[PDB]
Parts: C-alpha cells; sequence; structure tokens
RNA sequence: CGAUGUCGGCUCGUCGCAUCCUGGGGCUGAAGAAGGUCCCAAGGGUUGGGCUGUUCGCCCAUUAAAGCGGCACGCGAGCUG
RNA sequence: CGCUGAAAGCAUCUAAGCGGGAAGCCCGCCCCAAGAUGAGGCCUCCCACGGCAGCCGGUAAGGACCCGGGAAGACCA
C-alpha cells in the first residue's frame, strides 16, 4: 500500500492523444522514513514519513531527538502511511508510474461559517411572492409534539471545509522524477501550497 | 448499640473459570461477589465486595436457540440508529462483552453500582494479567 | 419396519472402529469418519456392525435409523464406492474432461468449468454422459446436484442436464 | 407456491410435511405446493 | 375555551411497509419476449408541465418507476396566505 | 432450491449433519473519534532543585503572553 507526502502546486492541462487533460501538479518527494511501525512494537504496520526540510533553530529538543534517532535531517512534517514498508530509507515519486490510479487526501478549502444553501445545497426560499426574510433559510427543522425534538445529524448552518477529504481513483498522468513532480488528472482537495498525501488507490 | 460499620478492608481478589457455565446463572453469582453480599459485614453504601477475575469468557454457555436469537441492541441517537447484534456475532467479535453485559444488568444503578462494575475483570481465553494480585480460585 | 435394528453387513476387509461420538470406517477405497450421537451405542460383531438405542423415546427412535444408515453408507462407500450418472440432452449440449475438470457446453455464452473437490472424480465416457464417483455418499450426491443445477431440465423440451433415470416430463408449448 | 392460512391436501398425491416450524404441502403437481402463512 | 392558530402550497426531513421501481424467489392457462398472481425485501430511487386555492383528480410529454400511509390530516416563535 | 436422512422398511431440505441463495444484514470504502473517566499505544525530550500522596520558592524540557501574518477564522481556535 504505497504512499507519499506532497504539496499541491497548481493546476494546468496537458495534451495527450489530441485530448486536453486537466491536471493537478504535486511536488511529492523526497520523503525520508524517520520511523517504522511494527506489529511487535506498535501493534500495526506503517511508515512515518518526513517532508520539507526545516530550519533546525525552529525544531525543539524532543522533536530533535526523534529525528536524530533516525539519522535524519530536521523536517517540517511527519505523517504515516498505513500498511506500507518501503525497502529503502527514502520514498520518492518513483513509487508511482503513469497509468497508476491514486487516492489523494488533502485539507479542503475553508468556507468558515457556512449557510444552509452553501453547505448542504438547501433550496432556500422564494425571492418574491411574499417571501419574508427567509430567502436563504432552512425552513422547518422538525415536526411537532411527536417527537418534540430535533434529530442528531440535522443539516444546519455551521463551519464547512478546512477538513480532511480524500478523492479516489485519480489517474497518474505523468511523473517527473528530476523535479519530484506528480501529475494527477483532475481535482485535488485544498489550496495551492496545501499539504497532501498520495496513496495507491483502494478501488479495483 | 449501633449496627456495626466496617472500616475499610483489603478487598479479596477472586478467580473464576467461565468455561461451560450457564451465562445468566454465573452472572448472578459474580454480581453477589461484586456487591460483597457474601460478607457478614456487608454495608450497602461502600464498595466492599471482591474483585472478580473471569477467564474463558468466550466459552460461556447458553441454552435454547439463544446463540442466534438473543439480540444485543445499541441506540446511537441518530435516526435509524438502532443496532441489532445477535449473541453468535458478539461472541465471534467481542466475546468478553457477553458476560460483562449480563453482570452489568445485574448490578445496582448509580455511582456505587458503576464503581462495582469496574471491579470486574473479564477475559476471553484461559489467562489474565493479574498474577500480581494473586487471585484466589473460586468454584461456583 | 425398523432400519436401525437391521444389522449392517461388513464385508472383509473393511474395519469399523468405534470411538466416542464417532466411528471410523476404513476400506480398499479410502476412509470415512461418521459423526454419531453419544446417546446411540454402536456395536461391532463378527462381520457385522449393529446400532442400539437407549430407549423408545421419539428422538432415540429417530436417531437410531439415521445412525445405522449413516454407518452403512460409510461401509458401502469404502468398499463399493458411490456413483451418479448424468445425461446431457439437447442439440448443442455436450461435456468434456479438461484435466481433472468437467467442462460443460450447455448453451450459455460460455462453457462452464466444474472443479472436483477432494474425494470426487469426473468421468466423461460419451459426450452426453457424465459420471461422478467417490467414497462419500452425500458428497457424490451434492456435486451431481451442482452439475445438474448448472442447466436444469427444461419444462418444454428434452434439453438440459438430467439424472440418469430421471423421467422426462414436459408441458405443451402453444 | 400458494401461501395461505388453510393449507390442505388437494389431491391424493399431496403430502403434508412440517418443515422448520412451518406446515408445507408438497406434491408432484407443482400447483399443489403450499406454505402456511 | 386566564387560547393546543384548523385548509392548501413552499422549505426541511424522518419513519412504517399492506412494495410503484430496482434486487431475489415459487406458481402460471410460464414456448420465447412480454405479462398475471403470490412470497422475500424499506438500501436507494420514485420526472417536468396544462387546469384548478385546492388536497385529490383529469390531461400533455416522458419514465426503471412516476407507491400508499404515519409524524398535532409532520412542519405559520420557519415562510406563504 | 437442494444433498445426505430417520422417526414412519416407502417418502420427507430436517428431527443429527451439509450445500446454494437478495439492491437487503455484517464487514470492506470515505469522514469523525481515547471525556472509549474502560481516559489506550509508540518515538523522543527534561530530571533525582531549594525552604517548610501537602505548602512556598527559583528552574528544566517545554508552553503561553506580545508582535508580523494566513485560501484558518464571527470572537475563540
Ligand atoms: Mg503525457
Ligand atoms: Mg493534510
Ligand atoms: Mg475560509
Ligand atoms: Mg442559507
Ligand atoms: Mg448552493
Ligand atoms: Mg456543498
Ligand atoms: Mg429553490
Ligand atoms: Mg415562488
Ligand atoms: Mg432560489
Ligand atoms: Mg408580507
Ligand atoms: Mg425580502
Ligand atoms: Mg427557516
Ligand atoms: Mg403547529
Ligand atoms: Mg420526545
Ligand atoms: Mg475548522
Ligand atoms: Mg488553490
Ligand atoms: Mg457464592
Ligand atoms: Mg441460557
Ligand atoms: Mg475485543
Ligand atoms: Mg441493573
Ligand atoms: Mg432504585
Ligand atoms: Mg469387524
Ligand atoms: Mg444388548
Ligand atoms: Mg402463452
Ligand atoms: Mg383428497
Ligand atoms: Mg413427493
Ligand atoms: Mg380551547
Ligand atoms: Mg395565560
Ligand atoms: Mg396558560
Ligand atoms: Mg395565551
Ligand atoms: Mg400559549
Ligand atoms: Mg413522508
Ligand atoms: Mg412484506
Ligand atoms: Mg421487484
Ligand atoms: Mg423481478
Ligand atoms: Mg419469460
Ligand atoms: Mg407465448
Ligand atoms: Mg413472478
Ligand atoms: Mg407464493
Ligand atoms: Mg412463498
Ligand atoms: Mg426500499
Ligand atoms: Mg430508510
Ligand atoms: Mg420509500
Ligand atoms: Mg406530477
Ligand atoms: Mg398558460
Ligand atoms: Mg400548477
Ligand atoms: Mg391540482
Ligand atoms: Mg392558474
Ligand atoms: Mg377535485
Ligand atoms: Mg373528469
Ligand atoms: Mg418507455
Ligand atoms: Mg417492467
Ligand atoms: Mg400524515
Ligand atoms: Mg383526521
Ligand atoms: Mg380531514
Ligand atoms: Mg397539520
Ligand atoms: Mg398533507
Ligand atoms: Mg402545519
Ligand atoms: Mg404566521
Ligand atoms: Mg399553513
Ligand atoms: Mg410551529
Ligand atoms: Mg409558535
Ligand atoms: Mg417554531
Ligand atoms: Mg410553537
Ligand atoms: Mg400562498
Ligand atoms: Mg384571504
Ligand atoms: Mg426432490
Ligand atoms: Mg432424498
Ligand atoms: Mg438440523
Ligand atoms: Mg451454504
Ligand atoms: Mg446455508
Ligand atoms: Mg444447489
Ligand atoms: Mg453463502
Ligand atoms: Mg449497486
Ligand atoms: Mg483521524
Ligand atoms: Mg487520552
Ligand atoms: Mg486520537
Ligand atoms: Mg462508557
Ligand atoms: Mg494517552
Ligand atoms: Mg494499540
Ligand atoms: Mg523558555
Ligand atoms: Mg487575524
Ligand atoms: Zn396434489
Amino acid at each position: 500500500m504505497k504512499g507519499i507526502l506532497g504539496v499541491k502546486v497548481g493546476m494546468t492541462r496537458i495534451f495527450r492523444d489530441d485530448r486536453a487533460v486537466p491536471v493537478t501538479v504535486i511536488l511529492a518527494g523526497p520523503c525520508p522514513v524517520v520511523q517504522r511501525r511494527t506489529p511487535e512494537k506498535d501493534g500495526y504496520t506503517a511508515v512515518q514519513l518526513g517532508f520539507l526540510p526545516q530550519n533546525p533553530k525552529r525544531v525543539n529538543r524532543p522533536l530533535k531527538g526523534h529525528f536524530a534517532k533516525a539519522g535524519v535531517e530536521p523536517v517540517r512534517i511527519l505523517r504515516e502511511i498505513r500498511d506500507f514498508n518501503p525497502e529503502g530509507d527514502t520514498v520518492t515519486v518513483e513509487i508511482f508510474k503513469p497509468g497508476e490510479r491514486v487516492d489523494v487526501t488533502g485539507t479542503s478549502k475553508g468556507r468558515g461559517f457556512a449557510g444552509v444553501m452553501k453547505r448542504w445545497n438547501f433550496a432556500g426560499g422564494p425571492d418574491s411572492h411574499g417571501a419574508h426574510k427567509i430567502h436563504r433559510h432552512p425552513g422547518s427543522i422538525g415536526n411537532r409534539k411527536t417527537p418534540g425534538r430535533v434529530y442528531k445529524g440535522k443539516k444546519m448552518a455551521g463551519h464547512y471545509g478546512a477538513e480532511r477529504v480524500t478523492v479516489m481513483n485519480l489517474e497518474v498522468v505523468d511523473v517527473i522524477p528530476e523535479e519530484n513532480l506528480l501529475l494527477v488528472k483532475g481535482a485535488v482537495p485544498g489550496p495551492n501550497g496545501g499539504l497532501v498525501i498520495v496513496r495507491e488507490t483502494k478501488k479495483a | 448499640m449501633k449496627t456495626y460499620v466496617p472500616k475499610q478492608v483489603e478487598p479479596r481478589w477472586v478467580l473464576i473459570d467461565a468455561e461451560g457455565k450457564t451465562l445468566g446463572r454465573l452472572a448472578t453469582k459474580i454480581a453477589t461477589l461484586l456487591r460483597g453480599k457474601h460478607r457478614p459485614d456487608w454495608t450497602p453504601n461502600v464498595a466492599m465486595g471482591d474483585f472478580v477475575v473471569v477467564v474463558n469468557a468466550d466459552k460461556i454457555r447458553v441454552t435454547g436457540k439463544k446463540l442466534e436469537q438473543k439480540i444485543y441492541t445499541r441506540y446511537s441517537g441518530y435516526p435509524g440508529g438502532l443496532k441489532k447484534i445477535p449473541l453468535e456475532k458478539m461472541l465471534a467479535t467481542h466475546p468478553e462483552r457477553v458476560l460483562e453485559h449480563a453482570v452489568k444488568g445485574m448490578l445496582p444503578k448509580g455511582p456505587l453500582g458503576r464503581r462495582l462494575f469496574k471491579r470486574l475483570k473479564v477475559y476471553a481465553g484461559p489467562d489474565h494479567p493479574h498474577q500480581a494480585q494473586r487471585p484466589e480460585k473460586l468454584e461456583v | 419396519s425398523r432400519i436401525g435394528r437391521l444389522p449392517i453387513p461388513v464385508p472383509k476387509g473393511v474395519s469399523v472402529e468405534v470411538a466416542p461420538g464417532r466411528v471410523k470406517v476404513k476400506g480398499p477405497k479410502g476412509e470415512l469418519e461418521v459423526p454419531v450421537s453419544p446417546e446411540m451405542r454402536v456395536v461391532v460383531e463378527e462381520g457385522v456392525v449393529r446400532v442400539e438405542r437407549p430407549s423408545d423415546e421419539r428422538r432415540h427412535k429417530s436417531l437410531h435409523g439415521l445412525t445405522r444408515t449413516l454407518i452403512a453408507n460409510a461401509v458401502k462407500g469404502v468398499s463399493e464406492g458411490y456413483s451418479k450418472e448424468l445425461l446431457i440432452k439437447g442439440i448443442g449440449y455436450r461435456a468434456r474432461l479438461v484435466g481433472r475438470a468437467l467442462e460443460l457446453t450447455v448453451g450459455f455464452s460460455h462453457p462452464v468449468v466444474v472443479e472436483p473437490p477432494e474425494g470426487i472424480t469426473f468421468e466423461v465416457p460419451e459426450p452426453t454422459r457424465v459420471r461422478v464417483s467417490g467414497i462419500d455418499k452425500q458428497k457424490v450426491g451434492q456435486v451431481a446436484a451442482n452439475i445438474r443445477a448448472i442447466r436444469k431440465p427444461s419444462a418444454y423440451h428434452e434439453k438440459g442436464i438430467y439424472y440418469a433415470g430421471e423421467p422426462v416430463r414436459l408441458k405443451p408449448g402453444k | 407456491m400458494k401461501v395461505r392460512a388453510s393449507v390442505k391436501r388437494i389431491c391424493d398425491k399431496c403430502k403434508v410435511i412440517r418443515r422448520h416450524g412451518r406446515v408445507y404441502v408438497i406434491c408432484e403437481n407443482p400447483k399443489h405446493k403450499q406454505r402456511q402463512g
């Protein structure tokens, strides 16, 4: 179950067999493995990956001891890939070949406090015909004396986005190892500059 | 003369093998031990029963067709959140919970009753990690 | 009137060892273990196995017949063995042996490959006859059932997979 | 399969069987097949 | 009765199953294709429009289908009126 | 819907046992999640500090405050 850490760099399209194919570019490698999780030790199998070099002056002592034990340079981010155990001490975009399908996880864009129409595609109200200050309101949220309460999970206004989202089965269109670049067809969660995780897809 | 009230006593750790025993009839006895109602100085408002260790909880037994007809149930608070789990499935997934549930239902409700339940340690399989307390083996 | 009382003739050389809750039968063709009610008693005599019941209660009466028959099928299984024949009927419909496997051409867009489980052997003498053979009576019958099920006898035509000796009962079309 | 509260022999080939807690009627004539319910 | 705002729509659902569709079956006066009838099944789905305050219903064009009921004939400290 | 099969010499999917079998059930996918007080685990960092399972005090590893900001955001985080 291979995976790698990355930054979302931006979108373009390329031309492939006289087709415009939309791509998201991802700067993925290179990731040093700074800890391995084993069944005997941790109860499961995974690899802790590091990513983006950090100014040592910004790294406190407990984190520093963690890196040093790995014989590893200080890094900005630590993230695990589940059920992955690379043979090397370093994971690069080379683990992916064009044509492979990948799942991409990122932090979606934050919309802050979102209304019922933006968050849940509610229909809101009429904009004329007498409608009174409810153009974007949810309408009814319940019944009457039975049950005399509101369901857990009721769709209502509130914060929306800046949350973990995984998009599945994205086609790897190209990989450019000398630049640690991954091209994935289509759309990936979050802003340019966002941290993402790229994994081999779980769909068959 | 006032009725005797005990100063705190070193609780007694007890070990029980559940293998082949009837689920409910074993539970009633574990509850009694938990409450400490076997002790002549029993006092209802303090935790003074035994600590009960149970092993081979997975090998608990049950009569009739209960393996497939006894349903454990859980409500999540959400619409349609009623979960139905048959005995067979519970035994095949979290076996120790079968006895735990049986006993919990036989303890008083309330703060003391909840505290008593924590003094029950149920293990599937023949082993427990409590050698340190040197549990005294109990035939029941 | 009583199957359970009927003595089981044991041909030499097949051996019947009784055990708690089970009896093991060995013969020239293989061995079989028969699961047997602890309430029943299984008795080994000279060239004969017998089964006795503890009482005339309805359950014991029921287990008795069952047990003698079960043991008897085991005895027959390791000596004679068991077979079931299938007749394929219909113009395009044929079978052939592919390694150990049975390959049915019975009018689907594809052929059907049936895999022998352990203790089961397929034979295809004619293209329209299949034989399933093995020491285990219920297994032989099960697999033969499976193969027939692939394409059951039509209600309107003499077409499909038949048990040998199965009557062709048809209904009028139009 | 006929499903009804009164299941009965329809012809002299009909056999009333009890199977898994239910009364069935089985017969060589498929029409006569009954399950109580 | 020192007040429990009553039709219909909109919004938002959620539940029942005596199931409209999709999935699985038996019987058929089941050749096939298409149906009929009963059984299992509530996971999801169940269109847009003309008329009329309408609910309902009729009609137009489609559809896999254009299900029926409960929730104070669900929902006016949510809107309409 | 079957296999094997008595009671009930036949028969029976069943009484012992075994197959097959739904968009439905359990899992599998995605998201939250140890206040899971049953408060879990692993890696790393500090250290046995003064006076009087408690108190005062100065520290350590760390953290907060304050400031420049941010596709994070009502404030807060
Ligand atoms: Mg290219
Ligand atoms: Mg992220
Ligand atoms: Mg935002
Ligand atoms: Mg809104
Ligand atoms: Mg919108
Ligand atoms: Mg939205
Ligand atoms: Mg609208
Ligand atoms: Mg309007
Ligand atoms: Mg609008
Ligand atoms: Mg107005
Ligand atoms: Mg307005
Ligand atoms: Mg509203
Ligand atoms: Mg009201
Ligand atoms: Mg209520
Ligand atoms: Mg947020
Ligand atoms: Mg962006
Ligand atoms: Mg006792
Ligand atoms: Mg019982
Ligand atoms: Mg468990
Ligand atoms: Mg209780
Ligand atoms: Mg009480
Ligand atoms: Mg002999
Ligand atoms: Mg005798
Ligand atoms: Mg016709
Ligand atoms: Mg008659
Ligand atoms: Mg018959
Ligand atoms: Mg009134
Ligand atoms: Mg008043
Ligand atoms: Mg009043
Ligand atoms: Mg009033
Ligand atoms: Mg009032
Ligand atoms: Mg409704
Ligand atoms: Mg129904
Ligand atoms: Mg259907
Ligand atoms: Mg159908
Ligand atoms: Mg047809
Ligand atoms: Mg016709
Ligand atoms: Mg039909
Ligand atoms: Mg029917
Ligand atoms: Mg039926
Ligand atoms: Mg449904
Ligand atoms: Mg539902
Ligand atoms: Mg529905
Ligand atoms: Mg309409
Ligand atoms: Mg007009
Ligand atoms: Mg209209
Ligand atoms: Mg109308
Ligand atoms: Mg009009
Ligand atoms: Mg009308
Ligand atoms: Mg009219
Ligand atoms: Mg059409
Ligand atoms: Mg149709
Ligand atoms: Mg209603
Ligand atoms: Mg009414
Ligand atoms: Mg009315
Ligand atoms: Mg109303
Ligand atoms: Mg209404
Ligand atoms: Mg209303
Ligand atoms: Mg109003
Ligand atoms: Mg109204
Ligand atoms: Mg109201
Ligand atoms: Mg009100
Ligand atoms: Mg209100
Ligand atoms: Mg009100
Ligand atoms: Mg209006
Ligand atoms: Mg008016
Ligand atoms: Mg038959
Ligand atoms: Mg038979
Ligand atoms: Mg049985
Ligand atoms: Mg099966
Ligand atoms: Mg089965
Ligand atoms: Mg079958
Ligand atoms: Mg199965
Ligand atoms: Mg599907
Ligand atoms: Mg998480
Ligand atoms: Mg914690
Ligand atoms: Mg956590
Ligand atoms: Mg709890
Ligand atoms: Mg912890
Ligand atoms: Mg753990
Ligand atoms: Mg400092
Ligand atoms: Mg700010
Ligand atoms: Zn009949």
